[PDB]
């Protein structure tokens, strides 16, 4: 049992090519693992009040637009999440929904999600399946809603188990002031389009 | 008694301890394998050797000086 | 247990009740005495405990291992919690509290088996508290002459007692006299922090000392400081609380110039500033100076120039000490240093003491303090010396408030149980049997010092038994010589209130533990 | 054929974990059956002979006593009715003080006796209204079973006496010693004014000695250390601060601007300078203690040491209120020196050390003042606090006694005279609520069978005696505890009494609760959720 | 682990010995609730739904899952008693596991274990000395007095205690009934021959003590008649059936016209044998083995009942009872095939009674000898299963007093007497041993503690009385009738047990005393153990 200083020399440089391409599914796995453990253990594995201004917002909200209600986009994939993720203009705040469908409270914060894109065409909403993600069985057991935040690639919000501090039959009012508490939501309708070389015009000349 | 060959054991995971004649041959096999992999660039007549970094950049690096053979490599 | 469609208590909720719970509760003090067992008497030794973190303790003293136990039985930390009480109040018999209340649960428990009212044992145990710590009181003996030697020997005596369990009974003397000459130092008040304990890595018992004075380690020396000479033979001592340094006037203090001359001014004005506060400190006539806040490097050559020391950073509890030392106060500011606000010392001198640079004020007239160095080869082993060192200096302190004393060695309780059995024999019954369990418990000290030092314990106790119904109340185990003798004779001395304390604080927790016939334990939030 | 939809209607509407329990025996029985589970657990802890019970709540922290209210806190309730009843023994506590563990059994007992009532044949309506008929009833009996009065608040012994039965229950072994304690404690409040505010009353928990070394302070006791190098004065002149004793500074924003050398060179003098000359005017009035609610500054500690004034730094704005009170000082906003009014006079204030505790004690030689503070000594935590749960009780006992003077016999005789009148009545008026009259008298039997079955003895027979005796015509008899027979004596001669207001209080709020768990007759619950707190 | 290098546990010290004291204090524990008049049955499920209710230690102990060695040890402890006596097994196990925890206690004391176990043994042989020498009744100066309250004690604490007026009676008639002289002219008394029948119904009352034996068979066809005046009973050990040849022996048929003649010999055998059986008069017919449907047929036309699938204890009580012979064949010592009268049995009457909708045999007033069987009547399985427990015992009782002649009192006077002798006596007796003799004295003691701990009564003072009248009985010379003092536990007060009728075989006492010292000492020799993992 001799020869510890092994040297294998020759032999890397004839295998690397299988070498790189195992690296490449590893790098690819590895990029998830990175990004699906920025919400766990952490925090995972643990009469001016009547607001009567509300109400009219609810009402305003109920008008808000003509053409569609349109729905929240769903993730089919991991990596299509992540190249979402990673595209986009990191000047814009995108926020993730995960859930799984049974649990009570996710069609209401569902509608509300509906409701502030609706009303906030800058923000891109989308939600999540748990399943998809392959998250730990104590994510899909005890922490149903999850609202992650991307602002420019990184969390300055990271909401698990909204339902105490929401309750579960909250609206979208309750929602979008419970999100303006931290400050995470950033502050006329034609007739259907105007967008129509760069010659503009000349005379004479 | 040696501390490895003892019934209480005296170490934390991962440490371990070689006495006269194991540590005599580490020793040695690890001198020997140094002088031969050096050895053969000697003289007029001897030859270069290849550097092939395993790291993202993987610099490329044909040399026959011994101390830059011996720097770039992974030495245990 | 038929069950309800909707509960009373949340599930989870455990309740044990009943005479099985209690037995289980004297079950677990018996538990928790045995991890506490073989640390009494001369021949007791030592436990090791290892925390979560890695770190390990070396202790003999009772309340040190018990608080080291993460102990979650509710009727359990009852024994810790006296234990804490004894550390507290007395300071010496951690051990003892334990066993004595863990020996009456036991010698009750078959009374308790059989269906007995635990408030008639209650009642029991109080009425027999209450005569052991009668007779404790008049038996004591007391001298009443308020002669100086004779206190010294009585220290002395008590200290010795309290030592003679450790690591360093080996030089139980030496210490005893120490830690008697430290305790005198102290005024009126005796207070804990006036005796200063230092400990330093290398060296043997014998080389500890105890300096009558002030001692810390080197803080953290400047550019310069090496400059400073390190003796002096009649110092001036400035006892400061200032920042001796280039620094900002004020957090919230701006700077509005318009001209180079005025950045010039300000500039020297800053430099002026810090030169006027170290001349008034130098014209002060004080050689050393030491402060609480840093001290700069420019303020540490200055005091170089000038063949002065300059120490930064001082503790507030050194800085305390040096001026009871010495006798000076610490100053916050220098404009105002006249003579009597300066502390005076012999000698002050910068001396190496293993592989660390100490400061010694030594030679003060009128301390009022002092500070132990303590060498060893081990930080635990340092750690149970100053613990063994804490000990004596609370049994110290309790002998100067009263100089009364009680011989060891088991003799008292042997006493005492012989004076509870004789008064229980002149009862109804229902009584006499509880208090005879009393006085048998009693007798768990002396038994468990012959176990530990490996005696016969049967032979002995029936030796001290018939040695007590005959006459003689200060006849003990003598651990040396195999067999009893007079403990009183043989300086093995004890402040009453050690016992005393311990009865109490024993009866009290036995009867609080037979009191409760319900434990509930709600689900962990 | 094998499964049972659920019927139309409510049944398919009720959400996911909603529950809903309807009718008599689906609903009403289940609560009387829980507010039963509810009496036998607390039950074990009545009388001089009551056990203490060892409860953990949810956080670890071990709670062992036998005061009813602490065990219900202590244990978390999830069944409404319980609640319901636990929120009845909470408001007899907060109203009175002492008499929760009479309500409990009061209304456990009642509602036992409805339940049986509701299945011998009658109906809740008709319960309910016999319950209130008896409840008035007894109302009106019971000043007629008043034997005695304080007549005398200020005699030590008199008062002594009295408390002696409210903290007899809770510590029987040592009664007396705590009598006297609380006895002197209460004596020096409640001056020539008819007012008695039980917050005067100061408890301090210092470990050590055993609850025999246990003495009353009349002053106040605070566990910190003096900042200063003065520990001891002997003829304090303590002048308090609202404010940190350091140099008052602006609100908004305070920029030092320095313009030329000079004002740079003499601003910090000059700060010094201020601030020893207020030092010093502050000193000038004679005064040498000086206790502040802020913190304080090295320059203001330095001045003082230098006038030699003692400094006492109070956290807490209670503390500072309540000191202002026992000395009579005045909490000055300003670090502005006090005038001869707004002084604080102490007649002793000094550093001392209780066990290895250093404390500050600011001690009055005369027997009054308006706060005055008990000083718990003990071995162990749990036992000190038992020690002042017990103080409260007879604190409370005292502020009963000082709203009304009466008292009725204990030791089940007041209850056992109620029973008998009540069924007397109850035999007069016809109709189905005599049944309802008769069972509301017989619940009163529970109290005297409790006291005799904690004490060891056969509850029927202490039961035959009180009757055959109040028969006879003693009305002032009950069962006696240190006796290995079952055995009945004279209550107003051995002194075991308890007050008026306390028992009619605790008779009107379980009859109050009692019959509004009888009301309910449906019961919808939500699905449990979350919520920890 | 360490240097021994062992592949499993091992704890050594006063770490096993107060291991193996908890465990049998557990055993104690789960019994000690049982004891007594006072004393209150079990419950135990079978994990899967069966329900055993009983107040027997040894069934308790038997059903249950032990896994500590030391348990296991009590547990046989109590099957042995059981075995060898039939009562005292709760008093037994809860005796040693006493002895058990006292010893230990002396021994954490510094004191050797061989000491305690001679003490201990010199205890042992001094109680049983002095309960032989003082305290034995003679049963001939009580009669059937002697035996009526000997079952009657044996009654109380079971689910019949309360009946034991009439379930003594029944008791004692039974034991009498199955009495037997044999060689030496020692009359034995062989119990386990009175056939015990359960079938819920009527009250306990309703229970019936057959003169002659209950079988729980019914006839085999329903042509037969079901009853019998004059019963001439043959009992048979092999089954009547179409005769099959052996292994050893084949058919092979070359000519056809012989096959029907085989057929037809094949059945005519059994025929044959029937009808010699049949023609010595028998009316009834007892048989281990089947009977076929032809034989059933045959039986049916000679009027005479058939009974099959007999059990073959039942089938020997039965032929010892009636003076039958039982016939494993058919086959004289002349080489032929006869079946003679004069091995038939006679019983006044052959009943097919019907009890709850179920049917059994009756076989009433059998000649010769006289047999007795009882039928057990409650509200369901479970009454009846203890009530079967319960009388055995106190037939186990009776047996053990009329075979030996000696009887003590009960209610815990032996004991208390016990403990005055051996601590009087331990002064006498060594240096150490003194403390060994004394513990065990104590020891004795837990029986009365138990009984009036049971009852929710004062032990303490119970037992102090008890002590104080059995030490006034051995000091003063004409107070020797204080030795019957014992316990009443229907008003907690010392009571004269020799008048009130409370009585125990001397055997039990000895018995047990023996077998727990036995059981302690084998335990307490023990001071290490070493706990081999399991080979997976
Ligand atoms: N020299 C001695 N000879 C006999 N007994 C002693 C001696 N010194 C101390 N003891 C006894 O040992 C007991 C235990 O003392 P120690 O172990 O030092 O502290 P603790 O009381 O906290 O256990 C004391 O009660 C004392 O009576
Ligand atoms: N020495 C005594 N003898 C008999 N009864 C007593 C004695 N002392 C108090 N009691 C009774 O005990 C009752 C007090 O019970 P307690 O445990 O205080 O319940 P609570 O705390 O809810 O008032 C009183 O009604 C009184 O009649
Ligand atoms: N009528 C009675 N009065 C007093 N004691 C009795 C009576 N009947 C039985 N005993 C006592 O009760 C004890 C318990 O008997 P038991 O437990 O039923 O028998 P086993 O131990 O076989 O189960 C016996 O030792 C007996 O002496
Ligand atoms: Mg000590
Ligand atoms: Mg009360
Ligand atoms: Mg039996």
């Amino acid at each position: 049992l001799a020869g510890e200083g092994i040297s294998v020399n020759t032999g890397p440089k004839g295998v690397i090519n299988d070498w790189r391409r195992f690296k490449q599914l590893e790098t690819e796995q590895r990029e998830e693992q990175c990004r699906e453990m920025e919400r766990l253990i952490k925090k995972l594995s643990m009469f001016l009040q009547q607001y009567r201004k509300q109400r009219m917002e609810e009402m305003r909200q109920q008008l808000h637009k003509g053409p569609q209600f349109k729905q929240v986009f769903e993730i089919s994939s991991g990596e299509g999440f992540l190249d979402m993720i990673d595209k986009e203009q990191k000047s814009i705040v995108i926020m993730v929904h995960i859930y799984e469908d049974g649990i009570p409270g996710t069609e209401a914060m569902n509608g509300c999600m509906i409701c502030l894109a609706a009303e906030y065409p800058a923000v891109k909403f989308c939600k999540v399946k748990s399943s998809v993600i392959g998250a730990s069985s104590q994510f899909t057991r005890n922490a149903l809603p999850a609202l992650l935040i991307y602002k420019g690639g990184e969390l300055i919000g990271n909401f698990v188990r909204v339902t105490d501090q929401l309750g579960d039959d909250f609206f979208a009012v309750d929602l979008e002031a419970f999100l303006q508490e931290f400050g995470l939501l950033p502050e006329v309708l034609t007739s259907v389009r105007n967008s129509a070389s760069e010659d503009s015009d000349l005379e004479i000349d | 008694a040696s501390l490895s060959l003892a019934p209480v054991n005296i170490f934390k995971a991962g440490a371990d301890e070689e006495r006269a004649e194991t540590a005599r041959l580490t020793s040695f096999i690890g001198a020997i394998a140094i002088g031969d992999l050096v050895k053969s660039t000697l003289g007029p007549k001897g030859m270069d050797k290849i550097l092939l970094s395993s790291g993202r950049d993987a610099s490329l690096m044909v040399t026959n000086d011994g101390a830059t053979i011996l720097k770039n490599i992974g030495v245990d | 247990m038929m069950p309800t469609p909707v509960i009373l208590l949340k599930e989870g909720t455990d309740s044990s009740q009943g005479i099985p719970q209690l037995v289980s509760n004297i079950s677990a003090c018996q538990v928790i005495a045995e991890a506490v067992r073989t640390t009494l008497g001369p021949r007791g030794m030592d436990k090791l405990i290892v925390d979560g973190r890695g770190k390990a303790t070396i202790s003999n003293d009772g309340a040190t291992i018990l608080k080291l136990l993460d102990v979650v039985h509710p009727a359990a930390k009852t024994l810790v919690d006296i234990a804490k009480s004894q550390d507290a109040e007395v300071g010496d018999g951690t051990t003892s509290v334990t066993l004595l209340a863990a020996e009456f649960l036991k010698q009750v428990k078959p009374y308790v088996e059989e269906g007995l009212h635990p408030q008639i044992i209650i009642r029991a145990f109080r009425t027999a508290t209450q005569l052991a710590v009668n007779k404790i009181k008049e038996i004591a003996v007391t001298v009443k002459k308020a002669d100086k030697v004779e206190q010294r020997k009585l220290l002395e005596k008590c200290a010795m007692t309290a030592l003679s369990s450790k690591l360093i009974s080996q030089q139980k003397a030496f210490f005893a006299k120490m830690v008697v000459d430290a305790v005198m130092m102290l005024d009126d008040l005796l207070q804990l922090k006036m005796i200063g304990i230092k400990k330093v890595q290398g060296g043997a018992l014998e080389d500890s000392q105890l300096v009558a004075g002030v001692a810390f380690k080197k803080t953290f020396s400047y550019a310069g400081f090496e400059m400073q000479p390190k003796k002096y033979h009649n110092p001036k001592i400035a006892l400061l609380n200032v920042e001796l340094e280039l620094k900002a006037e004020k957090d919230n203090a701006e700077i509005r110039v318009h001209t180079v001359e005025d950045y010039q001014a300000i500039v020297d004005a800053e430099w002026n500033i810090l030169y006027d506060k170290l001349e008034k400190i130098h014209h002060s006539g004080a050689k050393v100076v030491l402060s609480k806040l840093p001290i700069g490097d420019v303020a540490t050559q200055y005091f170089a120039d000038r063949d002065m020391f300059c120490a930064g950073r001082v503790p507030e509890e050194d800085l305390k000490r040096t001026m009871m030392a010495c006798g000076g106060s610490i100053q916050t500011s220098v404009n105002a240093l006249s003579a009597d606000v300066l502390g005076r010392c012999q000698v002050f001198e910068e001396t190496q003491i293993g592989g660390e640079r100490y400061n010694f004020f030594t030679g003060c007239p009128k301390a009022k303090t002092c500070t132990f160095i303590l060498r060893g080869g081990a930080e635990q082993f340092m750690e149970e010396t100053e613990r063994s060192l804490h000990d004596a200096i609370m049994i110290v302190r309790r002998a100067i408030k009263n100089d009364s004393v009680v011989a060891g060695g088991g003799a008292i309780e042997m006493e005492l149980s012989k004076y509870l059995r004789d008064y229980s024999r002149t009862i109804p019954g229902k009584q006499q049997l509880l208090i005879g369990a009393y006085a048998k418990a009693l007798e768990i000290i002396p038994r468990q010092l012959c176990d530990n030092a490996g005696f016969d314990a049967t032979n002995i106790l029936n030796k001290l038994r018939a040695r007590h119904a005959q006459g003689g109340t200060w006849y003990g185990v003598d651990i040396n010589n195999e067999d009893i003798a007079d403990n009183f004779e043989a300086f093995v001395w004890e402040p009453a209130m050690v016992r005393i304390n311990a009865l109490t604080a024993a009866s009290e927790a036995a009867c609080l533990i037979v009191s409760v016939d319900e434990t509930i334990k709600n689900p962990r939030s | 054929a094998l499964h049972v939809p659920k019927a139309p209607g409510f049944a398919q509407m009720l959400k996911e974990g909603a529950k809903h329990f309807s009718g008599l025996e689906e609903a009403v029985y289940r609560n009387i059956q829980a507010c039963k589970e509810l009496a036998q657990t607390t039950r074990t802890a009545y009388g001089p002979n009551g056990m203490n019970k060892m409860v953990i709540n949810h956080l670890e922290k071990l709670f062992v006593t036998n005061d009813a209210a602490t065990i219900l806190r202590e244990l978390e309730v999830q069944h409404p009715a319980a609640k319901m009843i636990v929120m009845a023994s909470h408001m007899q506590e907060q109203e009175v003080g002492d008499g929760t563990n009479f309500v409990l059994v009061f209304a456990g007992a009642l509602l036992e006796l409805a339940e049986e009532l509701l299945r011998i044949g009658l109906s809740v309506s008709e319960v309910i209204e016999g319950y209130e008929i008896a409840c008035r009833k007894a109302h009106e009996i019971l000043p007629n079973l008043v034997c005695c009065s304080a007549k005398n608040l200020r005699d030590i012994d008199e008062v002594s006496s009295l408390l002696r039965t409210s903290i007899m229950s809770k510590q029987y072994g040592n009664e007396v010693f705590l009598a006297k304690l609380i006895a002197q404690a209460c004596v020096s409040i409640f001056p020539d004014s008819g007012h008695f505010n039980v917050d005067n009353i100061r408890v301090c928990k210092i470990l050590g000695s055993g609850i025999s070394s246990s003495s009353v302070l009349h002053g106040m006791v605070f566990k910190k250390e003096t900042e200063g190098d003065v520990t001891s004065v002997k003829d304090a002149k303590i002048a308090v601060y609202s404010c940190p004793f350091d140099g008052m500074i602006t609100e908004t924003k305070g920029t030092v601007l320095i313009k030329t050398a000079e004002e740079l060179m003499n601003f910090s003098k000059g700060e010094e300078n201020l601030m020893d000359a207020q030092v010093k005017a502050i000193a000038d009035t004679g005064a040498n203690v000086v206790v502040t609610g802020g913190k304080v500054a090295d320059m203001a500690l330095h001045y003082a040491n230098k006038y030699n004034i003692m400094l006492v730094r109070l956290n807490s704005k209670w503390d500072l209120r309540r000191l202002c009170k026992t000395v009579g000082a005045t909490a000055l906003p300003r670090l502005t020196p006090p005038v001869l009014e707004e002084m604080g006079h102490c007649d002793s204030v000094y550093l001392s050390e209780v066990g290895d505790t250093q404390v500050v004690v600011f001690k009055h030689e005369k027997e009054d003042g308006a706060i005055s503070t008990i000083v718990l000594r003990g071995s162990t935590d749990n036992l000190m606090d038992d020690i002042e749960r017990a103080v409260d009780d007879g604190v409370n006992t005292f502020k009963v006694l000082t709203r009304d003077k009466r008292l009725v016999p204990g030791g089940g005789a007041t209850e056992i005279e109620l029973a008998k009148q009540i069924t007397s009545y109850g035999e007069t008026c016809p109709g189905l609520e005599q049944y309802a009259i008769k069972k509301f008298a017989e619940a009163f039997e529970a109290i005297p069978r409790a006291l005799a079955e904690n004490s060891g003895v056969k509850a029927n027979e202490v039961i035959s005696k009180l009757y055959a005796v109040h028969q006879e015509g003693n009305k002032n008899v009950g069962l006696d505890i240190e006796a290995e027979v079952p055995a009945v004596k004279d209550m107003l001669e051995a002194g075991i009494l308890d007050t008026y207001l306390g028992k009619y209080w605790a008779i009107k709020l379980a009859t109050n609760a009692a019959v509004t768990v009888l009301r309910v007759d449906q019961i919808i619950m939500a699905k449990p959720a979350g919520g920890p707190k | 682990e360490g240097p021994l290098s062992v592949f499993g546990d091992r704890s050594t010290g006063e770490t096993i010995r107060s291991q193996n004291v908890m465990a049998a204090a557990s055993i104690a524990n789960i019994v000690k609730s049982s004891l007594g008049p006072v004393g209150l049955d079990k419950m135990l499920v079978d994990d899967i739904g069966d329900v055993t209710i009983t107040n027997d230690g040894a069934t308790i102990l038997k059903l249950l899952e032990v896994e500590h060695p030391a348990a296991k040890v009590l547990c046989e402890l109590a099957d042995l008693q059981d075995k060898e006596v039939g009562d005292g097994t709760t008093s037994v196990v809860i005796i040693a596991a006493e002895l058990l925890k006292n010893a230990d206690e002396l021994v954490k004391q510094k004191i050797h274990p061989t000491s305690v176990i001679s003490g201990y043994r010199l205890a042992c042989k001094e109680a049983v000395r002095y309960i032989n020498e003082n305290l034995i009744v003679n049963t001939d100066e009580l009669g059937r007095d002697c035996l009526i309250n000997a079952a009657k004690t044996s009654m109380s604490s079971k689910i019949i205690g309360i009946n034991g007026d009439f379930f003594a009676n029944m008791v004692v008639d039974a034991v009498l009934a199955i009495k037997y002289t044999d060689i030496r002219g020692q009359p034995r008394y062989p119990v386990n021959s009175v056939n015990i029948l359960k079938a819920h119904g009527r009250s306990q009352m309703e229970s019936m003590l057959i003169s002659g034996y209950a079988l729980n068979c019914v006839v085999g066809s329903q042509g037969m008649p079901k009853r019998i005046v004059n019963a001439k009973i043959a009992c048979l050990d092999f089954s009547l059936q179409k005769t099959k040849m052996k292994l050893g022996v084949q058919v092979v048929i070359t000519d056809p016209e012989k096959l029907d003649q085989i057929r037809q010999r094949e059945s005519d055998i059994t025929k044959e044998r029937i009808q010699k059986i049949l023609a010595t008069g028998a009316n009834v017919i007892l048989t281990t083995g089947g009977i076929d449907d032809m034989c059933l047929k045959y039986f049916v036309e000679a009027g005479a009942m058939a009974v099959r699938r007999v059990l073959k204890r039942d089938l020997k009580r039965i032929a010892k009872a009636s003076g039958a012979t039982i016939l494993s064949t058919l086959a004289n010592l002349e080489g032929e095939e006869t079946f003679e009268a004069a091995m038939l049995g006679q019983a006044e009457e052959v009943v097919q009674e019907r009890i709850c909708d179920d049917e059994l045999i009756l076989i009433k007033n059998t000649k010769a000898r006289t047999s007795a069987s009882i039928i057990l009547r409650g509200a369901n399985d479970f009454m009846c299963d203890e009530m079967e427990r319960s009388l055995h015992d106190a037939l186990c009782v009776v047996k053990r007093v009329l075979e030996s002649k000696s009887v003590v009192p009960g209610g815990g006077a032996v004991e208390a007497a016990l403990s005055i002798y051996l601590e009087n006596y331990a002064t006498s007796m060594g240096s150490r041993e003194q403390l060994a003799i004394a513990e065990f004295a104590r020891s004795l003691l837990v029986i009365p503690n138990t009984l009036a701990v049971n009852a929710a009564q004062d032990s303490t003072d119970l037992v102090a009385k008890l002590r104080a009248f059995h030490n006034e009985a051995q000091v003063n010379p004409e107070r020797k009738n204080l030795k019957w003092i014992g316990l009443d536990l229907s008003n907690g007060k010392p009571r004269d047990n020799k008048q009130a009728g409370v009585f125990e075989p001397t055997i039990v006492k000895v018995k047990s005393l023996k077998f727990a010292t036995e059981a302690a000492i084998t335990i307490l020799r023990i001071d290490d153990l070493i706990k081999l993992h399991p080979e997976s």
